[PDB]
């Protein structure tokens, strides 16, 4: 789950939408698999078919989130010609939130997910620009 | 229970803890862990109800599996090292297995499931002994092997347990489940700082032990185990309501009370190394912990819930309980903040 | 809390077991006693950071004495090349590796 | 790393003491008593430098001495020695206590012919001193240079500068 | 205490015999003088090889031959 | 009777160990030479 | 390392996946626990005997002693569980869910 | 020529098992005022042959409600465990010289119980399960005292090797300094072999036929010769432990004939014990080895630990 | 090597007699011959019912005492030491602790069977 | 093939482990753990420690017989799934056996596998030693030295066992 992020981040932004779309869809698929596995372990499905249907629905939802997020961000950075900008990732996060609202079939979840995932995606671009560390190695 | 047998079992529990604490051998560490677990099993079976059997079985299975992982990590270190000394591990596989074993022993998420159930199913005194004494030997062993723990794994465990404990503490009306989720959050707080400065972890351990001991002694003295049973204390002894009010205010990290000192020093230590997002997230989940503390103190102190008729019969009798060290521990749990540089003695 | 009681009191409880080069019943030596002695004496009193930086050669040589990764690796290379040479037909084993050579003692 | 060193096969060739283990066990005490000096020189060197490649000429010398002792035995008392080692060799565990008669016969013949006295109980396990001419090996373990130790804390303990120096605390 | 001993020997003599045997086994090595001979016999059993020391020149106590007079002898093991 | 026979057996055991100790240097020399010869034979065939 | 180590740790991993996935029988999980301790014993004594750590030969006896002590504790807890409910099924221990 | 040695070990022991069934039936006749089998042949020498041929031409009778795998596996395990029991026994040279033979007998004694347990469990019967649990209780009664008796006896031998037990008592018999240990050892092997008065498994009165109440002929004969080989070798084990004979390395037949006579007299005493006493309960046996044998054995183990230190009589371990 | 040959010889001697005891004689197998034997009458329930055991405490302490005697078996080799007094003291103390455990069970009616 | 004796014994070891870790029925789980203990005793006996193998075999046989008594008392049902009687048990047994034989074929072809550590392909006769042990056995002398060196180990083990007896007697009390 480390080499997937390094596969995503090495491409320059706003250059090739297809490779970034595939990489972000891979991130979404991995997130969906781990979430669905925890879901079927902790909450037992009714039968086999229900379990595989729930797992597939979860990974398709998260794969859609990643795919359209990466496509929207790369398209925006291509059109604007400003690749090192958090605005592209803000539009990508809102497009992903709209996708989550369409997957859940509700507008309130869509609007809330647009706002919050846009804020988090913009903050992620800011951290990538300025080298913010979350799991920072000890210094002193 | 025979008091001689109970005294012998308690001294054996303490003996296992010091055998872990003073040994220079991994096998002796493991022996101390085994003897501690097998001596604290019957303390949890003091009242002999089915819930005690359930709690003892779940605790036994969790500690057994954690001990197996501990022994596997020890044996892999023996393979790749040829020695036995309690220091850093010479293999990342052994370090990861040892970290998960000590996380399972500490009740850290996502190995946190047994803690509220085990805490609920046993009496209040056994829960106090569990949540205070049993959470020292894994912390000691984690203090010994801090050169070898993977930072990402331990930080993931710490923030995961903080978030999960703070979220799970919002849906409980029993006091023991509330205390278990609070314990999970506090172990996340301590181990988030262990790789940066372990003196902060020792200070947090001491303050958390004092605070939760004061609260468990208060609950034992009032003989209340649910919030609706706690709400009768204003008709029984209002001073105990004042005491639980100030201790719940301190437990949420509200200054100028002594419970804010650990979180303040954790934030102080973790920003010397340019980690700013993480202490902010831990602060917000500490706010969630303060929320369910505020709900409890609204129930017991700041309002007068309706009482019953037999409370008059309880008024006519003065208490004869053995509230050992309750005022000293309450004072230490409330007003230890102007003596903050005392923490240097743990260096 | 490594409350070290053993050095404070002067007794030993598990110090005689913790290393491979300690005192043994009638002085039975281990397989890698000398390598453990060299690694221990290399990294005494300098701390763990300087131990992993300034005794890497001694420690990795001791670790190769323990598990023997590279020894069986070289033996695997020799065995595989000899088998391929035998199968292909460019090599014949000598008589002293066949079963009799009027052994030395 | 380094190419490992090994003496050639011409350096390892020697005449062998080709006898069974019963021949060695029967005349063990006489061999230990008579040939103590090259055996103990070889043992001292082999325990001192911890290397069989540097301990070859002394093994050669100990083989010549053992062969000379057995060739001396063969010249005088071949038949009592033959009967003695046969009576030793019949036993499954090679017991000493089943052939005390051949012990007395061999001891009497050797003592009257050559004048060798068997060691007493506990004598061959004694620890001796060996005078030899080889220099003492300075580095038998081939240890590298030891790392520099940490500097030692020294000096009088002054009081802390301006107290705690922790946030706003003046002491 | 004699009446109690008579009663316990009348009721369960096996426990009395076991307690007497265990007490005998506990208190006899303290008072017996033959244990040091067992210690010396165990010490004087040559499992290892007696490696010799380098003759620097000042060591007259250690012998130069197994038949030299100086050194630890085992006459007492023969006599006992 | 068992004490007498056990002490005699210990004397016999010490005598056997003394015989083995007297035999040790010759066996050690042959073992060193055999090990070095076998290593040289393995090395000389390793080049081929 | 050697392939016997592969098989011993592979047996340990089999019994670990056996213990962590229950089959509605507590005693079978106890058997898997004893299998894991047996695997630890075998692995420890293999390396100890190979590396000639002679003083450590007393260790696996102590490890197996504590294994049997915790097994006896598990059996006693199982007697209590089977004396409360009809059987020893692990799904009956669900009172602490509310 | 090892297979010839193995065959010449394993054939005479089962021949002697058949003739022990003959001798046991004759002695159990002659003590109870009557005769044994004396009609089939000259003084009944052909009765074991007739019994053996009869049992192998009768119906096999595998039950429908029984798990067939363990049902067939248990008698094979019983016979194989009784047959590999005899291997390190020195008469005066064992088939396989072993450094630790005593622990091998102890481990195989632990393993041989499982044939009884699985034959009881596999045959879907209540009487078979009763016999199986009685065997379980009997084993947890006797095993600790058996192992600690043998431990406290071997402390004067110096090692677990059975051949050293010949040398360690070549002066005097080992039954003299451990006569109480000899009596409790004899009782413990009476309980081990499921013989009277500690039968408690194949009880023909409390049950009908015990764990083999469903086993028809052929498979039942495997348990019969397994048990009789067990009693013969256990008497042989006692004879080696406490009644060692004079051994000449040039003439081993003297030790063989002395040892054979002593073990035959021990088996005669075994059948003598069989035809004299009522059978115990299966809880009275548990209160026998624990309340009466175990404390005295712990005391005797203290005594036999301190005594070689006391008299400087520590035996050699070589 | 000889031990595996001996074990295999014993095993194929044992499995030869069973295999000739199943195929040789004439068989007459019906749906009455293989019924469970309950002294002539039909059984009242299955034979796989829980057969309750009263000696559970004695079995648990059999495990503990088996491990106590497992610790005690190195004594013949441990008597060949030099630190003889410490070995004697630890052997005596271990056996005394075993006897203390047995006596505590005896005084607390643990060896007495339930019901 | 005979040089791979410990390999064959370890394959029977893993076969028994996956036989009883499927948890079919505790009777058959007991049979599987008996098999695994016996062949593990065999493995450690070819590595030289005969005493340790005999002790682990004896201890596990006693424990397995007592727990057999327990499951005949406590863990039993009307129709025990001995083997093949349940779908998931047979499936996981076949899965474990297939995985084990797969990695055996893999290590007997490439002569090197990488599961998280790295394991070599030859037999384990190579890692032996060419020297002699003299007139003693190392494992027996170590567990003999348990009494003369490990007094602290003796103290903690005896105390743990005594309080274990106390613990199990005060657990099964009922009130
Ligand atoms: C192989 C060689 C020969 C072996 C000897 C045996 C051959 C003859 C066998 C006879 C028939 C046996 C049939 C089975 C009997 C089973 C019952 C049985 O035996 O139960 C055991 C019986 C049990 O007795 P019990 O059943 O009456 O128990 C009564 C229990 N209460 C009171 C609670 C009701 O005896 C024992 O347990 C004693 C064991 C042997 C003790 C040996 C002591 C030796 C002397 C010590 C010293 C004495 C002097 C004083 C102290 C001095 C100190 C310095
Ligand atoms: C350790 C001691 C035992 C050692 C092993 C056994 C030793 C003796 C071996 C021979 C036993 C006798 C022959 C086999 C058993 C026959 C049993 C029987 O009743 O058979 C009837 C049967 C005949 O029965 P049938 O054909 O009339 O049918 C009866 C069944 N009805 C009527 C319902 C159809 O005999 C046979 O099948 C022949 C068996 C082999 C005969 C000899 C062949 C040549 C051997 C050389
Ligand atoms: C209503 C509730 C109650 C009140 C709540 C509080 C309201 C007030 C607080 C928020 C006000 C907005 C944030 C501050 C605006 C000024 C600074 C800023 O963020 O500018 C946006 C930036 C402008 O472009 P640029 O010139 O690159 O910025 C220079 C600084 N880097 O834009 C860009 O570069 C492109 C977009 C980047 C992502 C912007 C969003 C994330 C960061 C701000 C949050
Ligand atoms: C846009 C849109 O369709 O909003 C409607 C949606 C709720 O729609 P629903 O009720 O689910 O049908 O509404 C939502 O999803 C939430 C509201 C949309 C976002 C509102 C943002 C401004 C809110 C007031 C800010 C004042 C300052
Ligand atoms: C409210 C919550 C606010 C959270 C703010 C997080 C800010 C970003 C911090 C993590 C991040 O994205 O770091 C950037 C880093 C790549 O940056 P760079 O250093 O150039 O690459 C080498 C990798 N060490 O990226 C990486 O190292 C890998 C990607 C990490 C992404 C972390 C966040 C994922 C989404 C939320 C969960
Ligand atoms: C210091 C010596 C070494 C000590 C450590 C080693 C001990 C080795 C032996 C271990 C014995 C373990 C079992 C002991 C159990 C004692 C308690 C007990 O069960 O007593 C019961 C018995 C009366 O029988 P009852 O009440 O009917 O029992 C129920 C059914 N039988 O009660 C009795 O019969 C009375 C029991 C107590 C009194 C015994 C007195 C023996 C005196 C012997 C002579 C003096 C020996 C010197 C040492 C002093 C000993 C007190
Ligand atoms: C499905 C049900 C089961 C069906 C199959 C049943 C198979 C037969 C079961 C009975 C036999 C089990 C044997 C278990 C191991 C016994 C080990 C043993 O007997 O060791 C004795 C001996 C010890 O040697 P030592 O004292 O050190 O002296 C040699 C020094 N010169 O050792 C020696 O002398 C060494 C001889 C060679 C040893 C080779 C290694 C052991 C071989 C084990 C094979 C597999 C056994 C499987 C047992 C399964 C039991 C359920
Ligand atoms: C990778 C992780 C999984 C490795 C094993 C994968 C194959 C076996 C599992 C297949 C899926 C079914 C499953 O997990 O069943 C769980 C089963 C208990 O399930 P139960 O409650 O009986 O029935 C509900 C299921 N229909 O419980 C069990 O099956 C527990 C026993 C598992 C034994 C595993 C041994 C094989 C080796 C695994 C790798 C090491």
């Amino acid at each position: 789950a480390k080499t997937l992020l390094h596969q995503y981040w090495d491409i320059p932004e706003g250059t090739e939408c297809h490779r970034k779309t595939y990489a972000a869809t891979s991130i979404g698929g991995a997130s969906g698999l781990v979430v669905s596995a925890y879901s079927v372990a902790l909450k037992t499905p009714t039968s086999f078919l229900e379990g595989v249907a729930r797992t597939g629905r979860y990974t398709f939802t998260a794969a859609a989130i990643g795919a359209i997020f990466g496509l929207t961000s790369c398209i925006s950075a291509q059109v604007r010609e400003k690749p090192d900008d958090p605005l592209n990732y803000l539009i990508g996060g809102c497009a992903g939130g709209l996708t989550l609202g369409a997957r859940t079939r509700s507008y309130g979840i869509g609007a809330a997910a647009c706002a919050y995932m846009g804020l988090t995606a913009a903050l992620v671009k800011m951290g990538q620009l300025e080298g913010w560390k979350v799991f920072a190695e000890p210094k002193v | 229970m025979n008091p001689i047998i109970l005294i012998i079992i308690l001294m054996t529990v303490m003996l296992g803890t010091i055998i872990v604490m003073i040994s220079t051998h991994w096998l002796l560490i493991w022996i101390g862990f085994e003897m501690n677990m097998l001596a604290i099993i019957p303390i949890m079976m003091k009242k002999h109800n089915p819930r005690a059997t359930e709690a003892s079985t779940k605790y036994f299975l969790t500690q057994s599996t954690a001990s197996m992982l501990l022994m596997m990590a020890i044996i892999i270190n023996l393979m790749f090292s040829g020695q036995w000394t309690v220091m850093k591990l010479f293999n990342p596989m052994a370090s990861m297995l040892m970290t998960m074993a000590l996380a399972m022993k500490l009740g850290m998420a996502p190995f946190h499931f047994w803690v509220p159930e085990v805490t609920q199913g046993i009496p209040l005194s056994s829960g106090l002994i569990l949540l205070t004494w049993q959470k020292l030997a894994p912390m000691s062993v984690l203090y010994q092997i801090l050169p070898s723990i993977n930072l990402d794994l331990i930080l993931t465990l710490s923030i995961l347990s903080i978030t999960i404990g703070g979220w799970g503490g919002l849906n409980q009306t029993q006091l023991r489940k509330i205390m278990a989720y609070s314990s999970i959050a506090h172990m996340g707080w301590m181990t988030a700082v262990l790789l940066y400065n372990p003196t902060m972890t020792l200070l947090n351990l001491i303050i958390y032990i004092i605070m939760t001991s004061t609260m468990f002694t208060l609950f034992m003295a009032n003989s209340t185990t649910t919030t609706l049973s706690l709400s009768h204390t204003w008709n029984k002894a209002p001073i105990m309501t004042i005491l639980v009010l100030i201790t719940l205010l301190s437990m949420g990290g509200l200054p100028p009370l002594s419970g804010f000192m650990p979180k303040w020093m954790i934030i102080q230590e973790m920003t010397k190394n340019d980690s700013i997002i993480l202490p902010t997230l831990m602060a917000i989940t500490a706010l969630l912990n303060l929320y369910f503390y505020m709900r409890l103190t609204y129930s017991t102190a700041l309002t007068m819930f309706p009482s019953t008729n037999n409370m008059k019969m309880k008024w006519q009798f003065p208490t004869t309980k053995r509230m050992t060290l309750l005022p000293t521990m309450t004072v230490l749990s409330t007003m230890l903040l102007p003596l903050t540089p005392i923490l240097s003695i743990l260096e | 809390p490594f409350f070290d009681v053993q050095k404070k009191l002067g007794v030993d409880l598990d110090h005689w077991m913790t290393i491979q080069s300690a005192e043994q019943p009638h002085r039975i030596p281990a397989r890698c006693h000398a390598f453990e002695k060299e690694w221990i004496e290399c990294a005494h009193g300098i701390g763990s950071i300087r131990a992993e930086k300034e005794c890497k050669i001694e420690f990795e040589d001791f670790r190769e004495c323990l598990l023997r990764q590279k020894t069986m690796k070289r033996l695997n290379a020799i065995k595989r090349q000899r088998d391929k040479l035998i199968k292909e037909g460019k090599y014949t084993p000598p008589p002293h590796h066949s079963g009799q050579e009027d052994l030395r003692p | 790393p380094g190419i490992v060193e090994l003496p050639s096969l011409e350096d390892l060739k020697v005449q062998e003491v080709k006898v069974s283990s019963s021949v060695l066990k029967a005349a063990a005490h006489h061999y230990g008593a008579q040939c103590d000096k090259p055996n103990k020189e070889f043992m001292l060197c082999r325990w001192e430098e911890k290397d069989p490649r540097r301990c070859l000429e002394e093994g050669k010398l100990v083989n010549q001495c053992a062969l000379e002792f057995f060739r001396q035995i063969k010249r005088h008392c071949a038949e009592p020695f033959t009967e003695y080692w046969t009576c030793i060799d019949y036993s499954g565990l090679q017991l000493f206590r089943r052939c005390r008669k051949e012990q007395a016969q061999f001891d009497k013949c050797v003592l009257d012919k050559l004048g060798w006295v068997r060691p007493d109980l506990g004598e061959l396990s004694k620890v001796t001193k060996v005078k030899t001419d080889r220099p003492l090996p300075e580095n038998p373990y081939h240890s590298r240079a030891r790392p520099e130790p940490n500097p030692e804390v020294e000096g009088d303990l002054k009081p802390a500068r301006h107290g705690s120096r922790l946030f706003f605390w003046t002491m | 205490v004699a009446a109690f001993l008579k009663n316990v020997w009348a009721k369960e003599p096996v426990l009395v015999a076991s307690f007497a045997i265990a007490g005998l086994a506990v208190i006899l090595p303290t008072l017996s003088p033959y244990t040091k001979y067992s210690l010396m016999i165990n010490r004087a059993t040559p499992y290892n090889y007696p490696v010799p020391l380098r003759d620097d020149g000042n060591m007259p106590d250690v012998p130069s031959h197994p038949q030299d007079p100086q050194g630890p002898s085992l006459e007492w093991l023969k006599r006992l | 009777s068992m004490m007498r026979w056990n002490r005699e057996r210990r004397r016999l055991q010490i005598e056997d160990f003394e015989a083995r100790i007297a035999l040790m240097p010759l066996l050690q020399a042959e073992k060193d030479r055999r090990v070095l010869q076998m290593l040289r034979e393995n090395l000389e065939e390793e080049a081929t | 390392m050697s392939l016997v180590y592969m098989n011993i740790m592979m047996a340990f991993t089999v019994s670990l996946t056996g213990l962590l996935m229950y089959r509605s029988h507590l005693m079978s999980s106890l058997l898997c626990l004893e299998g894991m301790m047996l695997s630890l014993f075998i692995l420890a004594t293999l390396m100890i005997l190979n590396s000639h750590f002679t003083l450590a030969s007393m260790m696996p006896i102590i490890l197996l002693v504590f294994a049997a002590c915790e097994a006896a504790l598990g059996l006693s807890l199982l007697v209590m569980v089977s004396n409360t409910y009809g059987t020893d099924y692990v799904q009956n221990l669900n009172l602490l869910q509310c | 020529m090892f297979m010839i040695n193995v065959l010449t070990l394993i054939i005479p022991i089962l021949l002697a098992v058949a003739f022990l069934t003959l001798v046991e039936r004759k002695v159990l006749g002659y003590m109870q005022f009557r005769k044994g089998p004396n009609v089939v042949g000259p003084y009944g020498l052909l009765q074991p042959i007739a019994d053996a041929i009869k049992l192998f031409i009768k119906e096999p009778l595998r039950p429908a409600t029984s798990s067939i795998s363990m049902f067939i596996l248990a008698p094979i395990l019983a016979l194989t465990l009784a047959l590999t029991m005899w291997i390190p026994l020195p008469m005066p040279y064992p088939l396989i010289n072993m450094n630790l033979g005593v622990l091998f007998m102890l481990a195989m004694s632990s393993l041989a119980v499982y044939s009884i347990l699985w034959s009881g469990w596999a045959s879907n019967s209540k009487y078979a399960l009763i016999g199986a649990l009685r065997a379980v209780a009997q084993t947890i009664s006797y095993e600790v005292t058996l192992a600690i008796i043998l431990l406290s006896v071997l402390l004067m031998n110096g090692s677990f090797t059975l051949s050293t037990l010949i040398i360690t008592q070549e002066q005097v018999w080992l039954i003299f300094p451990a006569w109480p240990l000899a009596m409790m050892w004899f009782i413990s092997t009476l309980a081990e072999t499921n013989r009277a008065p500690f039968d408690l498994t194949e009880g023909e009165s409390e049950l009908v036929s015990g764990f083999n109440v469903e086993y028809a002929a052929g498979p039942f004969a495997l348990f019969f010769m397994a048990e009789y080989a067990n009693i013969i070798m256990m008497n042989i084990f006692t004879t080696t432990l406490f009644l060692g004979a004079f051994h000449n390395p040039y003439m081993p037949e003297l030790y063989t004939i002395n040892f054979t006579i002593k073990s035959l007299l021990l088996s005669i005493t075994f059948l003598w014990i069989r035809a004299s006493y009522p059978r115990f309960r299966y809880d009275q046996l548990m209160h026998l080895l624990w309340k009466n044998f175990l404390p005295l054995t712990l005391a005797l183990c203290m005594w036999h630990v301190s005594l070689p230190i006391l008299l400087s009589s520590i035996p050699p371990q070589t | 090597m000889n031990l595996m040959i001996t074990l295999l010889t014993n095993f194929t001697l044992a499995t030869l007699l069973v295999t000739i005891a199943f195929w040789l004689p004439q068989l007459n197998v019906y749906s009455e011959k293989t019924s469970p034997y309950e002294c002539g009458f039909d059984p009242m329930g299955s034979a796989r019912l829980p057969f309750s055991m009263k000696f559970f405490l004695v079995a648990i302490t059999f495990l503990l005492f088996d491990l106590e005697i497992a610790l005690l078996l190195p004594l013949p080799w441990a008597s060949q030491t030099t630190n003889l007094n410490t070995m004697l003291t630890m052997a005596l103390l271990l056996i005394f602790l075993l006897a203390v455990s047995l006596a505590y069970e005896w005084t607390q009616k643990g060896l007495e069977w339930t019901e | 093939m005979m040089t791979y004796i410990v390999f064959i014994l370890s394959i029977i070891f893993v076969m028994g482990f996956v036989g009883f870790s499927s948890k079919p029925s505790p009777i058959y789980g007991g049979l599987g753990l008996i098999v695994s203990g016996g062949v593990g005793c065999g493995i450690v006996l070819n590595f030289g420690g005969s005493f340790l193998g005999l002790m682990v075999f004896l201890i596990y046989l006693g424990g397995m017989m007592v727990v057999f008594g327990y499951t005949t008392a406590m863990a039993t049902e009307q129709y025990p799934e001995v083997w093949v009687s349940n779908k998931v048990v047979l499936g996981t047994f076949i899965t474990g056996l297939l995985m084990e034989f797969l990695m055996v074929y893999y290590v007997l072809k490439d002569k090197e596998v990488e599961i998280v550590f790295k394991f070599n392909g030859m037999g384990d006769w190579v890692i032996y030693d060419t020297g002699d042990s003299g007139f003693f056995s190392e494992e027996a002398m170590g567990i003999a030295a348990l009494y003369s060196y490990g007094t602290w180990l003796v103290i903690v083990t005896g105390w743990s066992l005594l309080i274990g007896v106390v613990v199990i007697m005060e657990i099964t009390r009922g009130n």
